[PDB]
């Protein structure tokens, strides 16, 4: 989690309420006696609307982007329209506490200290209904059928569109816990209802619930947040708070909750109420904590008059080991996805997952107060039944988390610490400058290897069972995204200049450099293959050859067999590597065994035939046999068998074989030249007489006329 | 997207029909009569011609199938609702209901069939479950209803007033906002709906957020809107009293049935509002539409007749190498599923593609024209689906024409040429031309300012041969450019608007199928005094065509349900088939039944691939059958062609003439065949030659069985060994005896180990390499499997010296097993490395001990300076630890 | 599996040959097939030319030859006339039938088509 302050601007009075234009273009405040209209993109104040005569307490758009109401302490409500002109007005007997718009029917509901009034757009008068006590909150249901009124008595009256009190929810404590904020869960099918949108005249005044799955979040002044169903039954227990809440809201799809108030800060919560983190730290009470209608942006208005516009950023927390990929879903769950069978598995942690480390039959999840260690037990390659192995209960501070069979590794500054699964600390390594990267490179269960890179530029290998770091390299610039070849014979480094340097780990010599790399992955199955993404383009290298770059959205997480695995916005994706390009690159260099190794990863049959024929012309009969077998051409297989047995019996001329291959493909001319060069014009004559090309046989009548 | 009337069913006694409902899952057609008549029918001509006359006096107005649970429901003008179930192959009334107030205006089942809403004229609404009143029967208000429809999730339930207002409801009598009608703005008089259809996505959506719901009014204007829209595809029709609306089964075509003032019409539209044609039904007046389950046939009620129209949709298919590519949408995933069904190996390759504007094929390649999140993509793919090259272009790839070494993607106002191959890889020369640019012989590179000028004569179709590029425009004008370097050579200005274009191999003539399906021929080079001329071969209902890759004169076409083949404007006998020409080559036509495949897209049978032989090949084969080889050979020599020569040679080989076969191989210039026949003649036994020839044609199992039956396990083994069937070699070696079976079985086991290891399938190759005796590869399998215990066992099982032990010790050093590496090196007799690894792995005790044993004594300085460096780092404790490990206890 | 089973007299020899490999091997001579006159190794019995199994000389085990053909008068098994004659100098019985066989009983056969007839067509 991380929130960046896009813009902050201070008014001259407490910010009472805020409202967003549904398009998100502009927002509206309620500061003192005027309505400030701000541009969401920048924060430049457009217009102070000057309709009311006293303090403005509330404001709300109509979910249609055509009108918005505002009630004030002057005991009046003014309905403005877009383009910011006041077109309608009416009055109450008291200061208007809050006003809201029906999400579907645009039926305005404005409450006050004594009564609440409903007004349809086509209605010619305001229907006033008396209330038990002072109302402070309005919350229309998503379908627009019910209205929840939170009151100063610690009571919520849920009423229909007419005003009849359908149900009454009594928060414990009565007047001990005034109800200061409420909000319906906005996650329903009706959320998409209005996503396809396209002289002040005073108005007179005229004085089942069981099968529905609706959640009302309630922010009391007994310092608790409750969640109530439409039937009055509560959902779960309360969430004890140490501050008076003043604003409870939701994101666009109702996945997270925003809570502010007596604490001079704003907090993000799960939809269940588990605290996730801090959005902003303010200097006064946050009186409103709304969020942008369709983005991660949030806007916070406090009593000091400050308005702050944060952009919430969620960090990708994930691990990958070969064919398994665990990531953080919904900020509290861990999803382990198989990269072959695509059988996802969800693990509920009920707490903010901080770090994830995955390994063969091991899954470490660093919860804010503990680390959960999960294991696989069935001996199946596709087993996906993770059970809890251990719970290391300790408030951990670590830069990186890694997990090995029977061990856990914590990276913290220059300290690389090795703990058991029961929390016991076994070993500790002190590093040179600062650990930037760490990765398990396999090994025996309790004796595994670790590949460490430092901001010093130095790259080390640390074995869990011994207390000494083996120096692999001392680079020039810092290290990032280390990876090691499948055979542990080659290393690949990214060094803060996007320059992928590949080193021969045993001779300390580098092999090549590439100028744009943000992520590197060696093929776990083909040693020569390399992948690296940087600058929005994929790259696939075969040995020391040119690249075959694509466009890409995201960064490379893995490269297994013939599939790249890239992450784009918490979404994994598989790119199918074109094996034919490295195959033909190896072929042009007359490297047939390596071309076959690349082809075995999967190509078409035309490519297989092309490799077979190029091997034949190149006189590599083993690779030619294998490729032809994968095409199953008995003609060419029997030709190669005949050539092999002729070679076995003693024939050791490498031009007769090429002449035969050319004659057998159908050249009939280069084959004749090869036949003559190898000292056999008789074979060329036989070829031309068999083909009945007698005009060419005259050329190869070299012997003369001895019959 | 073509359409033609195909059948007719005259209802007896000339009663008027007021409703046709084609059951989608089962091919049942329910027809409502004007005098109490109600009939259930089924095709394949009728199979289940039924007269469900139980009840239903007066007239019959509404008819709805329940799909799941297969329950028909029918209503009178007297309000008698009857629900019918299929019992004992006949339809019997199951439920009967009668509300005695008004007439049922409409009925509709839920998206899952568990709930039904019926709307009356007096405003009463009755909603029932499959058995009884589910929730409510509401009396509503002073309104007259005409329609009813559920949503995808069955939550909203939108009605239609008699005065022309659609009201959105709650799944109860709770009135939500009235719908905002955007299609009618300038209308003035009274408006009635007459047609509402919501495509409950059940075969996927053509676009991830395509318009689904569709409303039309009797005046003629329609809006295709998603949920409750405010801006939405608007359409204007000349349909006076539009009679009906029907979505396709995939929701990709909308059929609007009405009649202009002028006469009956069934127009077709795309979900985004693009027009597609007009059917021009005979008779007095239409009454209802109903698509088939597969959307291929549409039944429409005209007077006392049920006219059937056959429909050819726009399938996204292609043929590359031996692979049929075909794309379809599915409910679960929001992107197109494209199957690269390789017919040669009966393999499938499912890809998932987001945009997928088009699929085009040429040679062993396939261009998928797609829309990305450099806004549009052209993915160049292999025949097995692997994307070789995604090329990002900006203009819309509305029309894609793919020649080998060129790809032309044309929008309505420009075309883009990209060379993707060389006659052999990417030599990209990307160019963009506006249609009215008249490019010169050659040239600006990637100048995209030409795609925004706009034109009054848009592009309708494009094609490109190896030499020329033909752009068809909406006025009938075609423009011809030189393809390798685009330059405007000629303009022709044909008669009718072009839909499909094709060029023969000579690029000398062009076959044009217009929008109405009429096929004509243009001769580009035939100069009359003008430049090009027509050819007077107008056909009527053509919907597919293909030239030969070999013969300029040879042509193939599909008209309605028959395939015709033309040799220079001379048609042959038709072939009753419904398929798409995958290939026309070597007197052979390969076609596929996409209509059958796309009904079961998961499992395409090989029975759907049909091969035809044109008159020449069929005649030669039949003459070979009737008279002996000797005379058919003379006939084929009179009319020579390489395909016929190869057929004659293979027939002779089957008969084992070995003389006619050799001559016919000479005719084909087939040296492989000549050599094979010479080798076969050198062989001196029948049933040896028969085995050889049955191996020649690829009947490997037949050849193996033949060799076994003649008591030759040797030659069966040899045949299996020339091929790669090593499992077959193991199976055969299990029985009988051989000259050298231990070596043969070891070779088989090593080869299977290689077979599994080349596919990265260790723990299967490890099973072999052990029954066989392979060491070099077995160590690699253990290493990649990280079975270091196996590596240790292998290293201790090897002899004292070996070429593999040093490699094993290096592997051990890399993984970090000092002890096993030291033992392996000492087995190699390389103590120097055995101590260098102890130093490297910081096992100084072993290093000093081995120095004392093997007399190196150079590690004292190593320890001294290592400890000096450690002390320089203030790690005195580490120095003490090493000095204790190295037994330098004094220090 | 076969380790720790070589005769103690020969373990030294076996380990000596393996430790210093000697790939030096004299090539086996090639002789014609009796059916198609194809040159194949003397000890190879399946001819790659005619795909026919070749009878083996009961004296040497080599495949039979047309120009050195003979048969034991007792067991009617093929044999190489020169090779059988040379081997009979030190053995007084047929190697195959274990019957009393002298050198004089061998008659060189010129027409061996009786023994070269394929069983399928005969
Ligand atoms: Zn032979
Ligand atoms: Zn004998």
């Amino acid at each position: 989690m991380r929130a960046v302050l896009t813009w902050r601007d201070k008014a001259e009075h407490c910010i009472n309420d805020i409202a967003f234009k549904p398009d998100g273009t502009q927002l509206i405040l309620a500061a003192g006696s005027r309505l400030l209209v701000y541009d969401t993109s920048d924060g430049t104040l457009l217009q102070p609307l000057k309709g009311h005569k006293d303090t403005v307490y509330c404001v709300a758009y109509a979910k249609d982007g055509k009108r918005f109401a505002s009630g004030s302490a002057d005991k009046s409500v003014i309905i403005w329209t877009s383009k910011l002109e006041g077109i309608l007005k009416y009055t109450h007997n008291d200061a208007i506490q809050c006003v809201s718009y029906n999400p579907i029917t645009h039926q305005l509901a404005s409450c006050s200290s004594s009564d609440f009034g409903l007004w349809s757009p086509e209605q010619k008068s305001v229907s006033k209904h008396k209330s038990s006590s002072k109302i402070i909150c309005c919350s229309w249901t998503n379908d627009g059928q019910y209205l929840a009124l939170g009151m100063f008595n610690g009571i919520i009256s849920i009423r229909n569109k007419n005003g009849e009190e359908k149900v009454k929810i009594e928060r414990p404590g009565g007047s001990l816990s005034p109800i200061w904020s409420i909000c319906w869960n906005p996650s329903s099918r009706w959320e998409s209802f209005w996503m396809n949108r396209e002289k002040s005249a005073v108005y007179s005044s005229q004085g089942n619930l069981e099968e529905r799955n609706d959640i009302l979040a309630v922010a009391d002044w007994g310092q608790k947040v409750s969640f109530y169903q439409l039937s009055g039954k509560q959902i779960g227990k309360d969430r004890a708070l140490n501050f008076d809440p003043c604003c409870i809201s939701y994101f666009t799809k109702g996945e997270y909750i925003l809570l502010g108030g007596s604490d001079k800060q704003v907090s993000l919560f799960t939809k269940d109420g588990v605290r996730l983190g801090t959005v902003g730290e303010q200097n006064s009470w946050v009186w409103t904590c709304q969020a942008k209608p369709d983005s991660n942006y949030v806007v916070v208005g406090c009593q000091d008059g400050t308005i702050s516009f944060y952009q919430l950023i969620f960090s990708t927390v994930h691990g990958l080991y070969k064919d398994r990929y665990a990531y953080r879903d919904s900020m509290t769950d861990v999803i382990v996805q198989h990269l072959i069978t695509e059988q996802k598995v969800r693990i509920k942690c009920k707490e903010l997952v901080k770090k994830i480390a995955i390994y063969r039959n091991r899954l470490a999840i660093q919860l804010p107060e503990k680390i959960l260690i999960y294991e696989l037990y069935s001996e199946d390659l596709s087993d996906m039944h993770y059970r809890v192995k251990e719970k290391i209960i300790k408030k951990f501070e670590c830069n990186l988390l890694v997990v090995c069979a029977n061990h856990i590794i914590l990276c913290q500054e220059k300290r690389l610490q090795c703990l058991s699964f029961s929390g016991v600390k076994e070993r500790e390594w002190q590093m040179e400058s600062l650990i930037r990267y760490i990765k398990v490179i396999g090994g025996p269960p309790g004796r595994e290897g670790l590949l460490v890179g430092l901001k010093n530029g130095q790259i080390l290998k640390i074995f869990v069972d011994n207390l000494f770091a083996i120096v692999l390299l001392k680079q020039a610039t810092a290290v990032r995204c280390l990876d090691m070849s499948a055979s542990r014979k080659k290393l690949a480094v990214v060094d803060e200049n996007d320059t992928c340097l590949v080193y021969d780990i045993d001779t300390k010599e580098l092999l090549f450099q590439e100028p744009n790399a943000n992520s590197v992955a060696w093929n776990t199955q083909c040693e020569d293959m390399l992948c690296f993404s940087g600058g929005g383009y994929l790259n696939i290298k075969a040995s020391t050859f040119p690249v075959h770059r694509q466009k890409l959205q995201g960064f490379v997480v893995g490269y297994n067999g013939s599939k790249i695995f890239c992450l784009h916005v918490f979404s994994i994706s598989a790119v199918e590597v074109p094996q034919s390009a490295p195959m033909y690159q190896y072929l042009d260099r007359k490297l047939f065994k390596e071309a076959y190794q690349i082809a075995c990863l999967g190509v078409t049959d035309t490519d297989w035939r092309e490799l077979a024929m190029e091997a034949l012309e190149g006189l590599d009969f083993e690779t030619a046999k294998k490729a032809f077998i994968r095409v199953q051409d008995l003609r060419y297989l029997e030709l190669i068998s005949s050539i092999e047995e002729r070679k076995k019996r003693g024939e050791t001329n490498n031009d007769l074989f090429l002449a035969d291959v050319f004659s057998y493909q159908g050249k009939f001319h280069e084959a004749a030249k090869l036949y003559k060069r190898s000292g056999h014009e008789n074979l060329a004559l036989e070829m031309y007489t068999d083909l009945c090309m007698f005009e060419y046989a005259k050329d190869f009548l070299g012997s003369g006329d001895p019959k | 997207m073509f359409f033609y009337l195909s059948k007719k069913i005259s209802i007896p006694n000339n009663v008027k029909l007021q409703c046709v409902s084609w059951n989608k899952e089962q091919g049942f057609i329910a027809c409502g009569g004007e005098d109490g008549l109600l009939k259930v029918l089924k095709l394949e001509s009728n199979l289940s011609m039924n007269q469900t006359l139980e009840g239903h006096s007066g007239s019959v107005q509404v008819v709805t199938w329940n799909e799941q649970y297969q329950k028909l429901t029918t209503s009178d003008e007297n309000g008698l609702i009857i629900v019918w179930m299929l019992y004992k192959g006949s339809w019997i009334e199951e439920m009967i209901n009668n509300r005695n107030k008004s007439v049922v205006r409409s009925m509709s089942w839920n998206a899952d069939g568990q709930k039904i809403c019926i709307v009356y004229e007096d405003g009463a609404v009755i909603v029932g479950s499959v058995d009884g009143n589910r929730i409510w029967g509401k009396d509503l208000k002073g309104i007259q209803l005409s329609h009813v429809t559920w949503s995808a999730d069955s939550k909203v339930l939108l009605f239609g007033m008699a005065n022309g207002e659609i009201h959105i409801y709650d799944n109860q009598g709770n009135f939500m906002i009235k719908m905002k009608l955007s299609c009618l703005v300038n209308v003035t008089g009274a408006i009635s709906i007459a047609g509402i259809h919501w495509y409950h996505g059940t075969e996927g959506y053509v676009e991830p957020d395509c318009p689904c719901l569709a409303v039309c009014f009797d005046n003629g204007r329609c809006q295709i809107m998603r949920h409750e829209n405010d801006q939405n595809p608007v359409l204007i029709d000349t349909g006076m009293y539009v009679v009906g609306i029907q979505w396709n089964h995939m929701g990709s075509v909308l059929a609007v049935a009405g009649f202009q003032k002028a006469v009956n019409i069934v127009q077709f539209y795309t979900p985004f509002g693009e027009h597609l044609g007009t059917l021009k039904v005979p008779g007095k007046e239409i009454s209802a539409l109903s698509w088939e389950g597969g959307g291929l046939k549409i039944a429409l009620a005209v007077d006392s007749f049920i006219y059937f129209a056959n429909i050819r949709p726009n399938y996204k298919w292609g043929y590359c190498s031996n692979t049929v590519v075909y794309a379809y949408t599915r409910p679960d995933r929001p992107e197109y599923c494209v199957v690269f069904w390789d017919t040669k190996n009966n393999e499938k390759y499912v890809k998932y593609v987001k945009g997928l504007i088009s699929i085009t094929t040429c040679g062993d390649f396939c261009i998928l024209a797609t829309k990305a999140d450099a806004t549009f993509v052209l993915v160049l793919c292999n025949s097995i689906g692997t994307p070789l090259d995604p090329k990002y272009i900006d203009i819309v790839p509305l029309f894609v024409a793919m020649t080998k070494t060129h790809v032309i993607a044309a929008s309505k106002e420009a075309f883009y040429t990209w060379q993707y191959r060389v006659a052999s890889r990417k030599e990209g020369r990307e160019r963009i031309y506006h249609v009215d640019d008249t490019p010169s012989g050659s040239m600006g590179v990637l100048d995209y300012s030409k795609t925004i000028q706009g034109t009054r004569d848009p592009i309708c179709a494009i094609t490109a041969s190896d030499k020329i590029l033909i752009v068809g425009r909406e006025s009938g004008t075609i423009q011809r450019y030189s393809l390798p370097n685009v330059g405007l050579i000629q303009k022709y200005s044909l008669n009718c608007r072009a839909y499909q274009l094709s060029l023969n191999c000579n690029s000398s003539r062009l076959a044009i199928i217009d929008i109405s399906g009429v096929l004509t021929f243009f001769d580009l080079d035939a100069r009359v005094t003008v430049v090009g001329e027509l050819l007077k071969l107008e056909r009527r209902d053509v919907w597919d065509m293909k030239w030969a890759k070999d013969n300029p004169d040879l042509f193939a076409m599909m008209e309605k349900t028959r395939m015709y083949v033309f040799r220079n404007l001379d048609p042959e006998e038709p072939i009753q088939t419904s398929g798409y020409i995958c290939n026309f080559e070597d007197l052979e036509i390969k076609s596929v039944l996409l209509d059958e495949i796309l009904k079961d897209p998961e499992h395409p049978n090989k029975d759907y691939l049909i091969n035809f032989e044109i008159r020449s090949l069929r005649d030669s084969r039949a003459l070979i059958e009737k008279v002996g080889i000797k005379d058919a050979s003379q006939f084929i020599e009179d009319n020579p062609h390489p395909r016929l020569w190869r057929l004659l040679a293979e027939a002779a080989l089957q008969k084992l003439d070995l003389y006619t076969a050799e001559q016919a191989f000479v005719r084909c210039k087939d040296y492989q065949g000549i050599k094979f026949v010479k080798r076969l003649g050198k062989l001196l036994s029948e049933s040896m030659k028969q085995a050889e020839v049955v191996g020649y044609f690829g009947r490997f199992e037949e050849a193996e069985r033949t060799y076994l039956e003649m008591d030759r396990r040797d030659l069966a083994i040899g045949l299996r060994l020339k091929l790669g069937d090593w499992f077959r070699v193991l199976q055969l070696l299990k029985t009988g005896s051989g000259d050298a079976d231990d070596s043969l079985l070891e070779q088989a086991n090593n080869a299977i180990g290689d077979y599994f290891a080349d596919r990265q399938k260790w723990l299967n190759a490890v099973q072999y390499y052990v029954q066989g005796r392979n060491q070099e590869r077995l160590a690699e399998c253990y290493y990649m499997l990280e079975d270091y215990e196996g590596l240790e066992n292998l290293a201790i099982s090897l002899p004292e010296n070996h070429k593999l032990l040093p490699e094993i010790a290096q592997m051990f050093v890399r993984v970090g097993m000092c002890e096993q590496a030291v033992t392996a090196f000492l087995k190699c007799s390389q103590p120097k490395a055995a101590v260098d690894t102890c130093v490297h792995l910081n096992q100084w005790n072993k290093a000093v001990e081995l120095a004392k044993n093997h007399s190196m004594k150079e590690i004292g300085s190593l320890l001294a300076r290592y400890a000096s460096h450690l002390l320089e780092k203030n790690k005195t404790l580490d120095a003490i630890e090493l000095y204790r490990k190295a037994n330098y206890f004094f220090d | 599996e076969y380790r720790s089973k070589i005769d103690a007299k020969y373990k030294k020899k076996i380990e000596g040959m393996v430790r210093r490999p000697d790939i030096s091997e004299i090539e086996e001579a090639t002789t014609p097939c009796p059916f198609c006159k194809f040159l194949l190794p003397e000890c190879e019995l399946l001819c790659p030319g005619c795909k026919n199994s070749i009878p083996y000389c009961i004296a040497t085990g080599r495949h039979m030859l047309k120009d050195d053909w003979t048969v034991c008068p007792h067991c009617d098994f093929p044999a190489l006339y020169s090779e059988l004659k040379i081997m009979l100098n030190t053995e007084s019985t047929c190697p195959m039938c274990s019957e009393r066989l002298n050198a004089a009983q061998l008659k060189k056969i010129s027409d061996c088509t009786q023994y070269l007839r394929t069983e399928e067509e005969l």
